[PDB]
C-alpha cells in the first residue's frame, strides 16, 4: 500500500543517523522519546553506540519510566548482554556505588534512590540477573536500615520480599531463610507500632523457596498463610505470583483438585491484565505447565512450555536463564511426552540449549546449571539405548553418567542429603545403572532412593510410587528376582490408582511389567488376569485423551478474584 | 522401554 | 477336565444313533425331549432325518412350542433351509390346507389352529420367510372371518397386524394400505361394540410401511398415533418394535433429539428382556446404527452393525434375509466410514454378500434386492476411482451403471416417480455420470434428484443438503460454473450448520471444494477465509472425536418405560 | 474424494 512514515519515525531515524553529534543533547529528552531514540540504535543494530549509554545509571533510569516500551528494553538489554558489555553488572555496581554516598542526606533525596533502585532492581530481577538483582537490594535494603521510623520499615521489608526473590532465582537458599526471618524482624517492628503490613507476597516467595529444598510439609503450611492475606488492593502481580507458587505446592503435595483451580485462575489473571506477551504471563504457565505434568496431561504440557518458551525466546532476547528455564522444563516435558516413541532430537536439543546458556552466564557449580544437566543426562541415556551402535551406546551411557553424578553433588551440597531432590538424582542414577549394565549397583541406589523418599514424603506418594517402579522393573526384567519385584509393582499400582485411576498413562510400564511377572513364574491364569486390564488401560486412556487445549481451557472470564482464595481456604 | 519416564 | 456326559446326553446320542428305528417312537416324546433329538440330528449334520421330520406340521407344532430352545431352532431352520429342502414353503402350504379343511369346526378346533398358525408365522416371519408367512397369516384370518365373537374380532386384528409386518419386510407395500384398512376396519367394528383393543403395534406398523415408502411426514403422525395408544400392559415385543419404528421415522424427519432417547430405551429394553442373542435385539441394533449413521456419527455406526450382523450370523445360520439386510446395512455403512480412506476390501465382499444371498432366496425383482444392488454399485465406482487402469475402470462403471439403473427401475416402478428413494437413486445416478464424465447427464440427473426431494421434503432437508453439496462438486470441478457452484456450497453448508452444526463430516469435502472454487476464481481473499475455517473446522473435530462404544452408552436402567415415551409426546 | 459421501 505504501502508506509514508511519521514524521516522528522519519526524525527519529535522522537524529540517530546523526548520533555521534547529538548524543550530548538527546539525554535531554524526554523519555517517551529518549526510549524510541535507543530502541532506534538497537534497531539499527549499533549497539556499541548503545550500550554506552544503558551503562550509565541516569540513562537507564530514564529508559526505565517507560512502562509501555518495557517489553522492548528487556529485548534489547538482554541483546546488550549477549553482546558483550556487562550492563547488568555495571548498572547494579554504579548504582551500590552512587547508593552509598547519599547514606548521609535526607529522606527525600534517599527516598528517590531507593525507588530507582526498586525499578533498577525490579528489572535485573525481571530479566534473570539475579546475582546482579541482589546488589542493587542489598543497597536499597541498607539505605532504609539507616531510619528506624514507622515510614522507612515497611520499604525495609519490601526489599525483604524481593530480597527474598532474586535470591531463589540465584539459588542461594541458605541465605533465603536468613532473609525472611530478617523480613520479621523489620515486620515484627512495623507491625507492633500500629499499622499491619501485608504478609502476602513475602509468604509466597517461602512457597517457592521451601518447595525448592523440597519442603512440601512446610511449604503447604505457608502455602496456606500466603493466601490468608490476599486482599483485593494488592496489586495483581502480587497476587498473581502468590497463586502460581501456591499451586506449585499443591500440585507437589499430590492433591490435584485445590491445584487447578490456584492455577487457572493464576493463568487468566496473567493474561487479562499482562497479556499473551509479558514473561509474567509466560512465567505462569511454565508453573501451569509443572501442574499438567504431575497429573499425567502430558500431552498439553508439551504444548504450554512451548508456549511459555515462545513468549520468553520473543522478550528475553537469546541468551538468557529464563529463557533457559523454559528450554530445561520444556526439554523435561518433551522427555516424558516422547519417552515412549523414543525419538529424542527435539528434547536433546531443548536440554543441550539449557545448557549452553546457563554455563555461559553462570559459574559451574549452580544448582540450577544441575537440575539443566539431568534433564540432558535422561536424554542421552535413552538416546544410548535406542541407537544400536554398541560404541555409540557405551560412551553417551557414560556421558551420562558424569551428568548425574556432577547434578547429584551440587544438590547434595546444598540440600543435603535427606531431601527428595537428592533421592531425585539417586532414582535417576539408579535407572541409569539399570541401563549400564550395573545391576548390583542399581540395587542400592534406589533402595537410598526409597527410604529417603519414603521417610520425607511418606509410606504412600506419588513420587515414591514412581520410584519403586524403577526398582520393580530392575528387580524384574534383568534380576529374575520375582517374588521382590510381586510387591513392588503392587506397591506402585495401588497408588498409581489412588490419585490418577487406572487410567493413569504411566500404568502401561506397571502393568506390563506384572505381565513379565508373571511369564517366568507360572500361574498363567493372572496373566490374562493383567491382560484385559491393560485393554482397560487402552479403553480408559484414549477416550478420555481427546480434550481442549488447556490455552483456551481457562477460555475468558473463568472465575473471580476473591473466590478461588474462600474456595480454596475453606477445603 | 520398561522403566516409566524418569522423575 | 474330563466332565462325564450326562445320562440325557448320552440316552440322546443312544436314540439318534437308533433313529430309523424309532423315529414312530420319538414323535410321541415329551417337548423338550423331542427338540433335542433333532437338535442332536443337526449337530451330528444329518439334515435328511431332520428335514424328513420338521416338514410335518403336527411335528414342528410339537418343535415349536419349546420356547426356550429358539435360537437352536432358527439355527436349525436356517440349515434346512440352505440344504435344498423347502420347510419353508412346505409347512406354510401344509398349514393353509389344513386350516381350510378344518375351517368347518366348533371354536375349540379353530382356536388350536389359530394359535398353531400365530406361533407358526411368528417363527416364519422371524425366520425371514415373509412370503412364506402370509400363506399361514392369510390362512389364519380365513380362520378368524368365519364367525363373529369377541374374541375372533381381536384375533383377525392380531392376524391383520402380523400381516402387515409380513408384508413391510416383503415389500408388499402396495397390499399394507389395504392391510391396514382391514385392521382399521375390524377396529372401527370392534370400538361400535363396547370393547376397545390396543394399536400400538398397528400403528407402528404403518410407520415402518410409511418410511419404508419415503412418507416420512406420514410415518411421523403414525408414531405419535402409535406412542399415543402404548400402555404399560403391552407385550415387551410390541413396545420394542413401536420404539423402533419411531425411531426410525424421527431421524429422517430431522429430528435427532427425540430420536436418540427413543432408540436408546428401544435398545437398553430389548437387551434386558431378550438377551444379547434374540434377534429382536439384532434388529433394534440395526435401527441402532441405522440412527447412528445418519447423524453423522459413522464411526460408532459401523461398529454396532458389526454387532448387529454377529447376532444375525450366529442365530439364522447362512443364506437369510435378515442376514443379508444386515450385511447390506453394514456394507453402505462401511461404505461412508472408509470413503475418505477409500480403501474397500470387507465393505465390497459385505455388498456382494448381500446379493450373493438376495438373489438366491427372492426374485429377481424385488426391492430388497434393488437397495443392495445400490450398496455395492457405489463401492464399485469407489474402485473405479481408487484404479489406475482404463479398461478395468470403464467395465466398473459400467458395472455400477447398470446396478444403479435396476435399482432405480425397481424403485421407480415400486414407488413412483414422486419419492425419496427415486430421488436418491437419481442422486446417485448422477454421482456415477460424474465419475463416467458425463457431466451433461450429471448435471441433469442431480437437478432432477435435487427439484423432487425439494418438492417432496422442502427446501431443508439433510438428504436435500447431500445433493446439493454433490451437484456443487459438480460444478466447481468438472463443468466449471462457479456462479451456481458457490450458492449451492452455501445452501449445503447452511443446511449443515444448521442440522449437524459445525461438526457436520460433508463440510470437509463442501469447504474444500469452496477452496478450490475460490483459487478457480482468483479471489483468494476467501481462499484464506475459507482456508482458516476449514483449519478451525479440523481442529474442532480432532478435539471431539474420540472412540465411545455406543453398545454400553444405554449402560444398565438409562430410562425406565412409560417415561421415554411421555417425554416424546409432551415434547412436540 | 472430491465429492460427499453416496446417498
Amino acid at each position: 500500500e505504501w502508506i509514508p512514515e511519521t514524521l516522528y519515525n522519519t526524525a527519529i531515524s535522522a537524529v540517530v543517523d546523526n548520533y555521534i553529534r547529538s548524543r550530548r543533547d538527546i539525554r535531554s529528552l524526554p523519555e517517551n522519546i529518549q526510549f524510541d531514540v535507543y530502541y532506534k540504535l538497537y534497531q539499527q543494530g549499533r549497539l556499541c553506540q548503545l550500550g554506552s549509554e544503558f551503562c550509565e545509571l541516569e540513562v537507564f533510569a530514564k529508559v526505565l519510566r517507560a512502562l509501555d516500551k518495557r517489553h522492548l528494553l528487556h529485548h534489547c538489554f538482554q541483546a546488550l548482554m549477549d553482546h558483550g558489555v556487562k550492563v547488568a553488572s555495571v548498572l547494579a555496581y554504579s548504582f551500590s556505588r552512587r547508593c552509598s554516598y547519599i547514606a548521609e542526606s535526607d529522606a527525600a533525596v534517599k527516598e528517590k534512590a531507593i525507588q530507582v533502585g526498586f525499578v533498577l532492581g525490579g528489572f535485573l530481577s525481571d530479566a534473570g540477573w539475579y546475582s546482579d538483582a541482589e546488589k542493587v537490594f542489598l543497597s536499597c535494603l541498607q539505605l532504609c536500615t539507616l531510619h528506624d521510623e514507622m515510614l522507612h520499615w515497611f520499604r525495609a521489608v519490601e526489599c525483604c520480599v524481593r530480597l527474598l526473590h532474586v535470591r531463589n532465582g540465584n539459588c542461594k537458599y541458605h541465605l533465603g531463610e536468613e532473609t525472611f526471618k530478617l523480613a520479621q524482624t523489620y515486620m515484627d517492628k512495623l507491625s507492633k507500632h500500629g499499622q499491619q503490613a501485608n504478609k502476602a507476597a513475602l509468604y509466597g516467595e517461602l512457597c517457592a523457596l521451601l518447595f525448592a529444598k523440597s519442603h512440601y510439609d512446610e511449604a503447604y503450611k505457608w502455602c496456606i498463610e500466603a493466601m490468608k492475606e490476599i486482599t483485593a488492593g494488592l496489586p495483581v502481580k502480587v497476587v498473581v505470583d502468590v497463586l502460581r507458587q501456591a499451586s506449585k505446592a499443591c500440585v507437589v503435595k499430590r492433591e490435584f483438585k485445590k491445584a487447578e483451580q490456584l492455577i487457572k485462575h493464576a493463568v487468566y489473571l496473567a493474561r487479562d491484565h499482562f497479556g499473551s506477551k509479558h514473561p509474567k504471563y509466560s512465567d505462569t504457565l511454565l508453573d501451569y505447565g509443572f501442574y499438567l505434568l504431575n497429573v499425567d496431561n502430558i500431552c498439553q504440557s508439551v504444548a504450554i512450555y512451548q508456549a511459555a518458551l515462545d513468549i520468553r525466546q520473543s522478550v528475553f532476547g537469546g541468551k538468557n536463564i529464563h529463557v533457559a528455564t523454559a528450554h530445561e522444563d520444556l526439554a523435561y516435558s518433551s522427555y516424558v511426552h516422547q519417552y515412549s516413541s523414543g525419538k529424542f532430537d527435539n528434547a536433546l536439543f531443548h536440554a543441550e540449549r539449557a545448557i549452553g546458556i546457563i554455563t555461559h552466564i553462570l559459574p559451574e557449580d549452580h544448582l540450577l546449571l544441575a537440575s539443566s544437566k539431568r534433564v540432558k543426562a535422561l536424554i542421552l541415556e535413552e538416546i544410548a539405548i535406542d541407537c544400536h551402535n554398541k560404541e555409540t551406546e557405551q560412551r553417551l551411557l557414560q556421558e551420562a553418567h558424569d551428568l548425574h553424578l556432577s547434578s547429584l553433588q551440587l544438590a547434595k551440597k546444598a540440600f543435603g542429603e535427606f531431601n527428595v531432590q537428592t533421592a531425585k538424582h539417586y532414582g535417576n542414577l539408579g535407572r541409569l545403572y539399570q541401563s549400564m549394565r550395573k545391576f548390583k549397583e542399581a540395587e542400592e541406589m534406589h533402595i537410598k532412593a526409597i527410604q529417603i523418599k519414603e521417610q520425607l514424603l511418606g509410606q504412600e506418594d506419588y513420587e515414591v510410587a514412581l520410584s519403586v517402579g524403577h526398582l520393580a522393573s530392575l528387580y524384574n526384567y534383568d534380576m529374575n528376582q520375582y517374588e521382590n519385584a510381586e510387591k513392588l509393582y503392587l506397591r506402585s499400582i495401588a497408588i498409581g490408582k489412588k490419585l490418577f485411576g487406572e487410567g493413569y498413562s504411566g500404568l502401561e510400564y506397571d502393568y506390563r511389567g506384572l505381565i513379565k511377572l508373571y511369564n517366568s513364574i507360572g500361574n498363567y491364569e493372572k496373566v490374562f488376569e493383567y491382560h484385559n486390564v491393560l485393554s482397560n488401560w487402552n479403553r480408559l486412556r484414549d477416550r478420555q485423551y481427546s480434550v481442549t487445549d488447556a490455552l483456551e481451557d481457562v477460555s475468558t472470564s473463568p472465575q473471580s478474584t476473591e473466590e478461588v482464595v474462600q474456595s480454596f481456604l475453606i477445603s | 522401554q520398561k522403566r516409566a519416564s524418569g522423575q
